[PDB]
């Protein structure tokens, strides 16, 4: 049938301690027996397989199975043991190219190796494991037995060896021919270079010749597929991508199952059809879940849906991507602490769009979340082109100083420009540095009992106003936000307030926009309406005047 | 060389540590590199059977421009620990820390002439990556001795004391010290006199074979940043409370420390603004409490079984606070680092801290840093200059312990 490779073969190894697989063979059908030797036989005379006796003493069970509407017949070894006692390898392949990182070609060819594994060797040293046996009619006589020479399916190993023995092969031609692309993906291998039909046509020869050379099989120019490529989800035209078409399925009642699938089909969507949006439905699977269980719709959800559908309505392309230009991205907020994005070089030809949606930690605000969402788009940029993109913000250079200048976290964004894209990135509050004159001071105080969940938040002021509201089912920290939650309402415009809580501080001391928490959302709504407030920390339980007096209150029947 | 046996831990497996993405032109200047190590026999290609990984970056040597390889050999120096630190340690001299002007000279070429042990060499394994997964991208192991792992200088060790032993007897007020690939040369001498004694050293060293910082570090010139009170002429109930905080938490740290007439000032529900003169017994409370902080702390001692944490504070205007401990509140050393942006900042700061530390100790401390991980990870390749790499987590520690040390 098809050749081997003479390539050098990769020592390989059971992991150490380990003796190889010895599992016990199950008697079959004499259909199936028939079968298995057919193929068999079929095997050892192109190569992969030969007969060894009794004297190896591994096994691996071995199995037949043919289709309903069939009649040839597939043999199934079951590595599971065998793959338990191979030692790890090196991972495959870090990731997987993206389009947008593909710089377009005058011509393209793609070249499938047929029957990769079976065209490699396997370690001599390491056939003995490979045995598998064809046992007799009701097991009476001892089975015929063979080994692997080749790499096997579904063996550990066989990815790993098989990339690395194509990529041993293709180094001599990478260096004579280093304006010709070769990428590299499992069986496959696509082709692409500038030079004119007539000389690519001939330089694909020469490798389908030099890979013949190594015992690699490849598909001839008849055989050969044709643009535009499906690929891995992707369209790859000759000078546009897009991803492979995308039908939203319109349902009466949708399940666990049919959102779930939607929700992934809009995602790959979204990295070249700008805008989507997929919050409202995921919000929706944030359950007890029950696949066939049917969710029903809510408005948000609808509208969402709506807007997806408008805008997969007219197909959308990519560019390919041109390493003589920069990449600029650009970033807009849709709200909701979503984040949409497109990546180009010529405006407005995008190379590639994208969505950051992200809650990183509970209480944040839109200046945190630009940050993030620059971050990802930064390392996403490093993978796919090598460099990192000039960003333009909707944020003024003013705001980002002031954030930055005065967070205590290190931050930084590389080269950016303000671009005025409404909503713009801003700040809705600020607190005051130091203590506001003819203000009323505040001193708030919060105490949760931890047995009965009971708590009180109340406030002392040097007006002598006092309050001292009861709580249920609550802990200390709510109390603490309770409690200036209070001073906040009954203050008017100016107002300083002072606690013990460290806990209350450092979250509004990083001025947040938004929350998890419904008291700080509460929280946020005040401070805003607020002219200015400043905000100070006194430790607790050291009789500072003020503070001790709202202590008394709050602790009056929760602590002693 | 007969090649000396590296025995991993028992237990303990090689790293598997993934390689962070590179920039193209970090990229090729490793393909550049590692192509001459190759025609050097220093590395050689590995196959798939090889399932470790180190990652590697390129960096700009400490103000220059030819690109360096720098190994992030952190797992595997915490897995191999029994070799270097127990059975080859290299002890670390008190001296070091008292000498006048401390030189630090790299000699990790020293290394790259001894072989490195057949068996362990799987364990060096490390990858230069490609651009959109092009290719698989270059998979090598070392043949010689690697910068970067702390077994290297542990092995190198004793060839290095007959390359040394003619110096150090000419000079033995000259304390000489190697950690990792850079040798710390301390000296007494008038700052003249102590760069020919390097440039000496120099010539020594190059007979076989070895071609946020000054030139010189000044260890002596090293003092304690006193936790500092203000001094005011007209004090608010705001301004005691903050100093009633700030020596609060103070306390935790300096035993004696003391706040019951300053507290008594406050007592009532006072404005904020409103002023209030101090009595008699405050401010010689206060005083006292100043005399305190003055002075180092009793009962705190460097143990060397336990890891050294460095914490770090930004205070804005391109100042950085920070302190060493191993034991919280139990501070070793406390300082401050001063003037870019964040995160080349931040890196200084780092470098300056691990070797003021390695200086000190001969340990590197494992960082707390104020600083979003992906953030960090990123950028810090663009300014780091030094031959090694701390350990490091990363933390959000507000808010008034910033206030609390600047
Ligand atoms: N199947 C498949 C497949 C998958 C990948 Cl990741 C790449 C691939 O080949 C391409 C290579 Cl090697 C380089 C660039 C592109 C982008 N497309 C072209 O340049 C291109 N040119 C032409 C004719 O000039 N057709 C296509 Cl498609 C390529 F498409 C083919």
């Amino acid at each position: 049938n098809s050749p081997i490779s003479p390539i050098e073969t990769v020592p390989v190894k059971l992991k150490p301690g380990m003796d190889g697989p010895k599992v016990k063979q199950w008697p079959l059908t004499e259909e199936k027996i028939k079968a298995l030797v057919e193929i068999c036989t079929e095997m050892e005379k192109e190569g992969k397989i030969s007969k060894i006796g009794p004297e190896n003493p591994y096994n691996t069970p071995v199995f037949a199975i043919k289709k309903k509407d069939s009649t040839k017949w597939r043999k199934l070894v079951d590595f599971r043991e065998l793959n338990k006692r191979t030692q790890d390898f090196w991972e495959v392949q870090l990731g997987i190219p993206h389009p947008a990182g593909l710089k377009k070609k005058k011509s393209v060819t793609v070249l499938d190796v047929g029957d990769a594994y079976f065209s490699v060797p396997l370690d001599e040293d390491f056939r003995k494991y490979t045995a598998f046996t064809i046992p007799s009619i009701n097991n009476e006589t001892p089975g015929i037995r063979y080994q692997y020479n080749v790499l096997p399916q579904g063996w550990k190993g066989s990815p790993a060896i098989f990339q690395s023995s194509m990529t041993k092969i293709l180094e001599p031609f990478r260096k004579q021919n280093p304006d010709i692309v070769i990428y590299q993906y499992m069986d496959d291998l696509y082709v692409g270079s500038d030079l004119e039909i007539g000389q690519h046509r001939t330089k694909i020869e020469e490798l389908r010749q030099h890979l013949l050379r190594w015992g690699l099989t490849t598909p001839d120019k008849k055989h050969q597929k044709e643009p535009p490529f499906l690929w891995m989800g992707y369209e790859l035209h000759p000078d546009k991508w897009t991803v492979q078409p995308i039908v939203l399925p319109e349902k009466d009642s949708w399940t666990v199952n049919d959102i779930q699938k939607l929700v992934g089909k809009l995602n790959w969507a979204s990295q070249i059809y700008p805008g989507i949006k997929v919050r409202q439905l995921c919000k929706l699977l944030r359950g007890t879940k029950a696949l066939t269980e049917v969710i029903p719709l809510t408005e948000e959800a609808e509208l969402e849906l709506a807007e997806n559908r408008e805008i997969l309505k007219e197909p959308v392309h990519g560019v390919y991507y041109d390493p003589s230009k920069d990449l600029i991205a650009e970033i807009q907020k849709q709200g909701q602490g979503q984040w949409t994005y497109q990546i180009y070089q010529e405006p407005f030809k995008n190379l590639k769009t994208g969505k950051y949606a992200r809650m990183r930690g509970a209480h944040t605000n839109d200046v945190k979340q630009l940050t993030e969402a620059v971050q990802k788009i930064t390392t996403e940029s490093i993978v796919i082109w090598g460099k990192t993109p000039k960003f333009k913000l909707p944020i003024q250079k003013e705001t980002w100083e002031t954030w930055w200048t005065e967070y205590w976290q290190a931050t930084w964004i590389p080269e950016w420009e303000f671009v005025n894209t409404p909503p713009l990135v801003k700040l809705w509050y600020q607190l005051e540095k130091e203590p506001i004159v003819g203000a009323e001071t505040f001193y708030v105080d919060g105490a949760a009992n931890r047995e009965t969940k009971l708590g009180k938040a109340g406030y002392v002021t040097n007006r002598g106003r006092q309050k001292v509201v009861t709580l249920t089912d609550t802990t200390n920290q709510k109390t603490e936000l309770q409690a200036i939650y209070l001073a906040l309402q009954d203050s008017g415009l100016e107002v300083n307030i002072v606690t013990d809580s460290q806990y209350a501080l450092g979250i509004i001391q990083a001025q947040p926009d938004q929350s998890e928490s419904e008291l700080v959302n509460q929280i946020i709504e005040q401070l805003i309406k607020k002219e200015k407030v400043y905000l100070a920390w006194v430790p607790a339980h050291k009789g500072i005047g003020g503070n001790e007096q709202v202590d008394k209150l709050v602790s009056a029947g929760i602590r002693k | 060389i007969e090649t000396v046996p590296v025995k991993l831990k028992p237990g303990m497996d090689g790293p598997k540590v993934k390689q962070w993405p590179l920039t193209e032109e970090k990229i090729k200047a490793l393909v550049e590199i590692c192509t001459e190590m190759e025609k050097e026999g220093k590395i050689s290609k590995i196959g798939p059977e090889n399932p470790y990984n180190t990652p590697v970056f390129a960096i700009k040597k400490k103000d220059s421009t030819k690109w360096r390889k720098l190994v992030d050999f952190r797992e595997l120096n915490k897995r191999t620990q029994d070799f270097w630190e127990v059975q080859l340690g290299i002890p670390h001299p008190a001296g070091l820390k008292k000498k006048k002007s401390v030189t630090v000279l790299d000699v990790g070429d020293a290394y790259f002439s001894v072989p490195l042990d057949e068996d362990f060499r799987k364990y060096t394994a490390f990858t230069i990556p490609s651009i959109n997964n092009e290719t698989p991208g270059i998979r090598y192991q070392y043949n010689v001795l690697p910068q970067g792992w702390k077994g290297s200088p542990a092995i190198f060790q004793s060839s290095m004391t007959k390359i040394l032993e003619p110096f150090r007897k000419q000079n033995p007020d000259i304390v000489i010290y190697q950690y990792m690939d850079d040798l710390y040369v301390g000296s007494d001498l008038e700052i003249g006199q102590h760069r020919t004694k390097i440039e000496e050293l120099r010539q020594h060293l190059l007979r076989w074979g070895l071609t946020w910082m000054g030139y010189e570090l000044h260890p002596d010139k090293w003092t304690v940043q006193p936790i500092v009170l203000p001094e005011k002429d007209s004090w608010t109930v705001n301004d005691i409370q903050k100093l009633v905080g700030k020596l609060n938490w103070a306390s935790q740290i300096y035993p004696g420390i003391k706040v019951r007439q300053l507290c008594k000032l406050l007592r009532g529900t006072k404005a904020l603004t409103e002023v209030i003169p101090l009595t008699e017994e405050a401010e010689l409370e206060l005083a006292e409490n100043r005399e305190i902080l003055k002075e180092p702390v009793h009962g705190v001692y460097y143990d060397p079984s336990k890891d050294l944490i460095a914490e770090i504070q930004k205070q804005g205007q391109g100042q950085w606070t920070y302190q060493i401990y191993q034991e919280p509140f139990k501070n070793l050393k406390t300082g401050k680092y001063a003037r870019t942006n964040d995160v080349k900042q931040l890196t200084e700061a780092v470098q300056k801290i691990t070797t003021e530390s390695i200086v000190i100790w001969g340990k590197t401390p494992k960082f707390k840093l104020p600083i979003q991980k992906e953030t960090w990870e990123t950028w810090w390749t663009e300014y780091w200059q030094a031959t090694w790499i701390p350990e490091w987590e990363f933390v959000n520690t507000p808010p008034l312990v910033k206030l609390w040390y600047q």
